[PDB]
């Protein structure tokens, strides 16, 4: 275990490669953070150095992951979100993301309509499929029964429970708000 | 989920930090840290911080008061506190807290203005308080009041005097004189949850999901200065004496922790 | 946030009833609307609304050391704001054009014409003088300003009272208005703004143009005049093209307007010192 | 250059 | 009279000027000295790098306000806002300034930009914070070293730390370069400079200097005499930052 | 086998009853007039 | 009474959603609303409607003590106004001190309070302000004059609310102690019992 | 908190619970009331009203008759809107509310790519909303759902637009109303009522419709000696 600096070298380029949070000038690779060190090796033998600030060392929700979100706002195309646990580990980089029209539920009819499965302010989960290129924008989908909204506050202040597919309540007094329910 | 989350300690009486819910964080001040300033005070609260310079200069009275030496507090929330304050001017939370300190000045009666004037008519101190905050984590009012106290505890002025030959006034830097100060105004802070749940010390996360503020100031012979109570769920005087006995009780700490440390220079 | 747009068919409705010389309320083209001063309790407020627009004003006097450049007479200090109950659009630091163009109008007409005597509110020669400010708010915006900022200022400044003085050499000694009674201003002749409206390049004109025949109008003519036949400022805005004799025929008419609007004001001030001289806090003028 | 201890933020 | 702040009086000025007397004159000293070095980073906790620096009565904070969404076009920009306390220094400022925290600040941006890498920060703006609690020499220097160390520490990409050292002249008979000075040695000098660089590929980022006189070779000793006191000086920052990175480790 | 006992409406019309907003009187757009005749029973 | 004649007017101003002019003796402020309106992405917040006051008076600029009474006015109105309802939208309050002679909040507060019901913004419950004055004698009097706040030790601004009679806001001047705090206190819940009549008088007669 | 059944007639002010009788009949919550439990919540002054359905069953339904100035994008409502602009295929019209609202270049009587409507910007239309919610923009639309305008669709020119309270449109559009009955005799006319308080008038010449628009903006309170007088004034046009 060494901790390094953004000035010092730490090997010639026939003793190892740049991973990351690196960089090379004549002859040598120099660092470019304050972090802890590490070179991996591959059945190769040829060494690859890289340099992490391990605080927030790295994540990536990758296309066949399951992210949970919360939903902040909504329109008749999509509604937007923003990405709390990616898995269970949460992220305090919370990323944004996206929920299409049509890619809201597995049977794929156009007679969806986000304002009765999704509302501002409830916490759903979904799967990624494209990260993006400009703002990587995730674009999440719920085409799944076992998909959408698992928690979701009532009218004003009450936390309802999920009767059915399309059909929510709350314990307190009786009313069926209309959501993309989960399981 | 945070609220949800907050709930469930609280109902266990505690707090995701280890507070039993009426009880403060790491105190600690330092008194004389900075020369080029007449008073210097650090005051930190575990991780909030706030620092105090006092700086003293002449100038000429109103018409209304000659004998008054002006005493002119400012407050100063630069981004390098938090990420909710953004280069340029002074936004609102500065100026709230500015105006409190004056309040808090001019009715604790700390000092007697009277006590800066050298020369009525003519010439009177101005006492520039200028007080920093370098990390927002939560209760800034406490810690700006007592910096404040600390550093204006600290300061020593020289002495002048006047030449009738000259018409002019003469300063004497070598010998000096500290300042007196009457009452000792300390401030206890109260975050109310929904209807009846009163922490103290509010940090900063607790102070934003929170549905009320309150501040009180307590000088020492069982006297209050200000009753800051900005919005609220409401309360009632059986909430609102058992903040007044805690406010005594921080105030018994306080002013121990100030003589323990103007003691040890 | 915003205004509501406009839309074309009150745009078209309201150039014909133009065309065919009718205004919307009732009135004819050389009128205005009902004009109301109000007092206040303390010397030197005014509300005055003519129609749906009030404007408030406040006068106010201080004693500060002068400018060199005059060191015998006073200091006066205008101000306009306008306060967003008077319109949504009116955020602060947003329609900064209308409050400059304002601002200087309302500074020429009154300041350079001379309407208040700068020397009679010298103190000491060189040293204190007095400060007298005066500042108008905007409450409603339903049309004409610069007529009811100029009522509010003249109304004010001639319903104004200073706390006396008394000096001997350089010992100056003010006193309270309990201990004597305070003493009034110096004009010498009250001036007030008419506005006048253009229409289709300069065919028509309309006076005191309500808030939507100012968003259908392309030019605006500011005339400030008194009793006495004398032109003190007069502007025009909107990027118009007029002629001489429109503005002849607008100054004979702003002569008629200010005189009889004068008249009120006057009125005004008669009744609300009789009141105060029987009890009672108050002063209503109707036009 | 050698070091110091801190007058002002001390651990 | 300004409307967001507490109404103070008109002008006030220090008594000082008042004062009666000769100040003392600092007299002899090893000219190639340093003051003692109290660098820490990790100070602050609501932001995600910060620094402090100490040396002799300098005392200068640096927080670092990270990538805030705001190719030689899509690269990155870092603004620094340098701002002395009002209570730092003989004599009392507003806080605005205007005159030289703007002209420093241009020169800290001037002497980050190099080492920071922007490249890998598309799109974004560093808001870099620096505070002078108190001047006693050097500040400009100190306020390089310590945003240098923020930077570093909220791990922000780099290619070399950034050591300034700030240099005055003795206006004696036999003037001589002086190095790491005081507020009195600043304040009665003849000529001031300021040197940054980033050691490891030996080069200067930014510069700076004044004179009420000098010459070519005089200022080029300056020069490669605050070189060589940075190079002296970086040892003491790189323990810092290991130093918090341990802390750090042992957090979690 | 439960079902809400107090609904949330913000709407005059249940509320109240209300004619055909668009009208006329005595010649103007008979079309109007039919939906009038239409409309309001 | 304990306190002084004060009326109201509700629907002055046209171009405002709601007005009111609320005058108790001699001091007189003026409230206008704007009711759910826009809001750009930087003001906005989800689930909440964004509540903005600015209080102007009638002599020079505002600059530090009217922004922090439009924040305690602020935040009282968050704690009645119910903005769960409206999201992503800007209610405005605007008020304008035609008249000072002391009680001042109490003036402010019941003039906001009827131009939000004018303009006809969902509230969860009326509020009202009252100011109580110690002088040095403890004698304390209801709803002061600037000769009694000048003459007195302590001022103690109560904004109130309806349904139990709390304490939304204080805003102190002076300093006082305890008991004294709890009687004032106290004579300010009765005084805003009369206020509370006196705003159903006022709307019955608008309603007819 | 008592006698729902005894302020059917009074003033109400906000904070006012009241609750009403009961195994139990299924009610409504109106548009000025709001629900805390099992208890009514007042949020806007109001004269309390009440109503109930011809038959047994539906229990009762209640509200609040309160004036006021500002709309809010409801839906199943009648309301006229400006054209502010247009984006591509819908063009964003104003209402008078939070924010504007949006059309569909096919959601008039009879429109496809091939079929676009005439709607320039400043156009004035008559539509109802279909989706009027809180958390989401409105869509309103001028055609039925069958799939045929009955009346909707651009107004059309030559006519007074104004503004007026929201109470003396739901007072005006009863069916028991004496203003728009008698004026149907003394000159003719053709209207919009829209429920954001705000109108559209048209008569053959223009002092007529001048005089009609200030009649209805004023007879809220109109007095009879100015209620005759307009109209002899309108007989002499």
């Amino acid at each position: 275990v060494r901790y390094c600096i953004p000035g010092e070298r730490l090997c010639n380029l026939e003793e190892g490669s740049p991973g990351s949070g690196t960089y090379t000038r004549h002859g040598y690779i120099f660092s470019s953070l304050a972090g802890c060190l590490m070179k991996s090796s591959e059945n190769g033998a040829l060494p690859v150095v890289s340099v992490v600030r391990e605080t927030e060392s790295q994540l990536l929700p990758d296309v066949g992951a399951i992210v949970t979100c919360k939903v902040s706002s909504i329109n008749s195309r999509f509604a937007k979100v923003h990405i709390l646990y990616v898995g269970s580990m949460p992220l305090k980089n919370s990323f944004r993301g996206t929920i299409r029209k049509e890619d809201v539920r597995a049977t794929e009819k156009d007679k969806v309509e986000i304002y009765k499965s999704f509302r501002p302010g409830d916490i759903v989960l979904a799967k990624v499929i494209s990260l993006g290129d400009a703002q990587s924008n995730y674009l999440l989908t719920t085409a799944e029964n076992e998909l959408g909204v698992v928690v979701a506050h009532s009218e004003s202040g009450i936390q309802m429970v999920p009767i059915s597919w399309c059909e929510m309540q709350c314990p307190k007094t009786h009313t069926k708000e209309f959501r993309k329910v989960a399981r | 989920e945070p609220l949800e989350y907050y709930r469930r300690f609280l109902k266990e009486n505690c707090r995701p930090d280890g507070r039993e819910l009426g009880e403060f964080r790491t105190t600690t001040v330092n008194i004389g840290s900075i020369s080029t300033a007449d008073g210097s005070a650090l005051v930190k609260l575990g991780n909030t911080t706030v620092i105090c310079g006092v700086k003293a200069e002449f100038a000429a009275p109103s018409t209304d008061a000659p004998d008054k030496g002006y005493v002119v507090p400012n407050v100063d929330l630069p981004p390098l506190c938090s990420s909710r304050f953004r280069s340029g001017p002074p936004g609102e939370e500065a100026q709230v807290a500015s105006q409190f300190i004056a309040d808090v000045i001019e009715n604790s009666q700390i000092i007697q203005k009277e006590d800066l004037c050298i020369s009525p008519g003519k010439l009177v101190w101005v006492l520039y308080c200028d007080l920093i905050c370098l990390d927002y984590d939560g209760n800034i009012l406490d810690a700006c009041t007592f910096a404040l106290l600390a550093a204006l505890k600290n300061v020593q002025l020289p002495e002048v005097t006047i030449n009738e030959e000259t018409a002019l006034a003469e300063v004497n830097l070598k010998k000096k004189s500290y300042l007196n100060i009457r009452t000792h105004p300390v401030a206890t802070s109260f975050a109310v949850f929904d209807d009846t749940l009163l922490i103290v010390d509010p940090t900063g996360e607790e102070e934003h999901l929170a549905t009320g503020t309150l501040t009180i100031v307590m000088d020492e012979e069982g006297k209050l200065c200000c009753l800051h109570k900005p919005g609220g769920s409401g309360l009632t005087g059986a909430k609102l004496q058992d903040c007044m006995s805690r406010a005594v009780t921080r105030h018994k700490e306080v002013k121990k922790l100030m003589d323990e440390v103007i003691k040890s220079m | 946030m915003k205004e509501t747009p406009l839309s074309n068919c009150e745009r078209r409705f309201l150039l014909r009833a133009i065309e065919e010389k009718k205004r919307l309320d009732g009135r004819q083209t050389y009128d205005y609307r009902n004009i109301r001063i109000s007092f206040g309790t303390d010397y030197g407020c005014c509300i005055v609304e003519l129609g749906k627009t009030r404007v408030l004003g406040q006068v106010s006097c201080e004693l500060v050391s002068p400018k060199l450049n005059r060191a015998t007479e006073g200091i006066l200090f205008f101000n306009l704001e306008l306060s967003q109950m008077a319109a949504p659009a009116f955020e602060p630091g947003r329609q900064s054009d209308l409050l400059v163009k304002l601002n200087r109008l309302m500074e020429r007409c009154l300041r350079n014409s001379k309407c208040i005597d700068t020397e009679s509110l010298c103190v000491v020669a060189g040293e204190k003088v007095w400060q007298i400010r005066v500042d108008l708010h905007l409450l409603n915006h339903d049309g004409n300003i610069i007529d009811a900022a100029s009522i509010a200022a003249i109304v004010a400044l001639c319903h104004f009272r200073r706390p006396d003085v008394s000096v001997q050499g350089d010992e100056v000694t003010l006193y309270t208005p309990e201990e004597r009674d305070p003493v009034p201003l110096s004009i010498h002749h009250m001036p007030i703004c008419v506005s006048f409206a253009f229409f289709q390049q300069g065919t028509y004109l309309l006076v005191d143009p309500n808030e939507r025949e100012e968003r259908v109008m392309d030019g605006l003519l500011v005339i400030a005049m008194n009793k006495h036949r004398e032109i003190c400022t007069i502007q025009s805005s909107g990027g118009i093209m007029l002629l001489k004799d429109q503005v002849l025929r607008c100054s004979k008419i702003a002569g008629v307007k200010v005189a009889e609007i004068t008249e009120l004001i006057l009125k005004a001030l008669e009744n609300d010192q009789k009141v105060r001289k029987e009890g009672g806090k108050f002063g209503f003028a109707e036009s | 250059p050698v070091q110091k201890q801190a007058s002002l933020f001390p651990d | 009279g300004d409307h967001r702040r507490i109404r103070g009086p008109e002008e006030s000025q220090p008594p000082q000027l008042y004062a009666a007397d000769e100040e003392e004159a600092p007299g002899t000293r090893d000219p190639t000295r340093l003051r003692p070095v109290y660098a820490r980073a990790g100070l602050l906790s609501q932001a995600k790098g910060s620094a402090y620096l100490e040396a002799g009565g300098t005392k200068v904070l640096c927080a670092v306000s990270g990538p805030r969404q705001a190719p030689a076009a899509l690269r990155g920009r870092l603004l620094c806002d340098f701002r002395r306390a009002p209570f730092a220094g003989r004599r009392r400022r507003a806080p605005p300034g205007g005159c030289e925290e703007r002209e420093l600040a241009l020169a800290l941006q001037e002497a980050l930009e190099p080492a920071v890498r922007l490249g890998r920060y598309p799109r974004a703006q560093l808001e870099v914070s620096a505070l002078l609690l108190e001047d006693g020499g050097s500040a400009l220097a100190a306020a390089l070293t310590a945003a240098a160390l923020a930077l570093a520490d909220a791990g922000v990409e780099m290619y070399d730390l950034v050591v300034g050292c700030g240099l005055s002249l003795a206006p004696g008979p036999a003037p001589t370069w002086l190095l790491d000075p005081t507020r009195l040695e600043e304040e009665r000098a003849a000529a001031g400079l300021t040197v940054a660089l980033m050691p490891v590929l030996n080069q200067v980022a930014g510069l700076l200097g004044s004179g009420e006189g000098g010459l070519t070779e005089s200022w080029a000793e300056a020069v490669r005499l605050g070189l060589e006191g940075c190079q002296r000086l970086y040892p003491v920052l790189q323990q810092s930052l290991v130093r918090a990175a341990r802390r750090r480790g042992a957090a979690a | 086998e439960k079902e809400s006992f107090i609904i949330e409406e913000q709407s005059f019309l249940l509320c109240e009853d209300l004619l055909y907003g668009r009208m006329s009187f005595r010649g103007f757009n008979p079309e109007v007039e039919k939906l009038m005749l239409q409309m309001n029973a | 009474c304990s306190l002084r004649h004060f009326a109201c007017e509700q629907n002055l101003l046209s171009r405002p959603d709601g007005s009111a002019s609320f005058l108790q003796g001699d001091t007189s402020v003026l409230a206008g609303v704007y009711g759910p309106a826009e809001v750009k992405v930087s003001k906005e917040i989800f689930n909440k409607a964004t509540l903005e006051v600015i209080l102007r008076p009638k002599i020079g600029l505002p600059g530090v003590a009217e922004k922090s009474r439009e924040r305690l006015i602020r935040n009282t109105c968050e704690a009645v106004v119910l903005g769960t309802l409206h999201p992503r939208t800007s209610i405005t309050v605007v008020l304008q001190v035609v008249s000072d002679a002391g009680s001042l909040l109490a003036c402010c507060l019941n003039a906001a309070c009827m131009a939000l019901v004018d303009a006809g913004v969902p509230m969860r419950a009326l509020f009202c302000g009252v100011a109580c004055a110690l002088d040095s004698d403890g004698t304390l009097v209801l709803d002061p004059t600037s000769k009694q706040e000048k003459e007195a030790r302590a001022v103690l601004t109560f904004a109130l609310d309806s349904v139990e009679r709390k304490l939304l806001m204080s805003s102190t001047k002076g300093l006082y102690s305890d008991t004294e705090l709890q009687q004032c206190l106290a004579a300010a819940q009765a005084a805003s019992q009369h206020v509370f009549r006196f705003y159903r008088e006022s709307l019955q007669r608008r309603y007819s | 908190a008592r006698a729902a059944r005894t302020v059917l007639g009074q003033v109400v002010l906000p904070g006012e619970e009241l609750l009403l009788p009961e195994s139990r009949v299924r009610v409504v919550c109106g548009p000025g009331l709001r629900r805390c439990g099992d208890r009514l919540l007042v949020t806007k002054c109001g004269r309390l009203r009440h109503k109930e359905p011809g038959s047994g069953s539906g229990g009762g339904v209640y509200w609040v008759d309160s004036q006021q100035k500002r709309y809010v994008p409801v839906k199943g409502d009648h309301v006229i809107g400006i054209v502010t602009a247009k984006s591509g295929d819908i063009f964003k019209v104003d209402v008078g509310g939070s924010e504007p609202a949006s059309l569909s270049y096919l959601s008039f009587e009879g429109a496809t790519k091939r079929n676009r409507p005439n709607v320039q910007v400043g156009d004035l239309i008559y539509g109802q909303f279909v989706v009027a919610n809180k958390d989401m923009e409105p869509e309103m639309v001028c055609i039925d759902s069958c799939g045929r305008a009955n009346g909707m669709g651009v107004i059309g020119q030559d006519g007074l637009l104004f503004k007026v309270t929201l109470g003396l449109i739901r007072k005006l559009l009863a069916p028991d109303c004496e203003i728009i009955q008698e004026v149907g005799k003394l000159h003719p006319l053709e209207i919009v009522f829209g429920m954001n308080g705000r109108i559209w008038v048209k008569a053959k010449t223009i002092q007529q419709t001048l005089i009609l628009a200030n009649i209805l903006e004023a007879c809220e309170h109109m007095t009879s000696d100015q209620r005759k007088q307009i109209f002899s004034r309108l007989a002499e046009s």
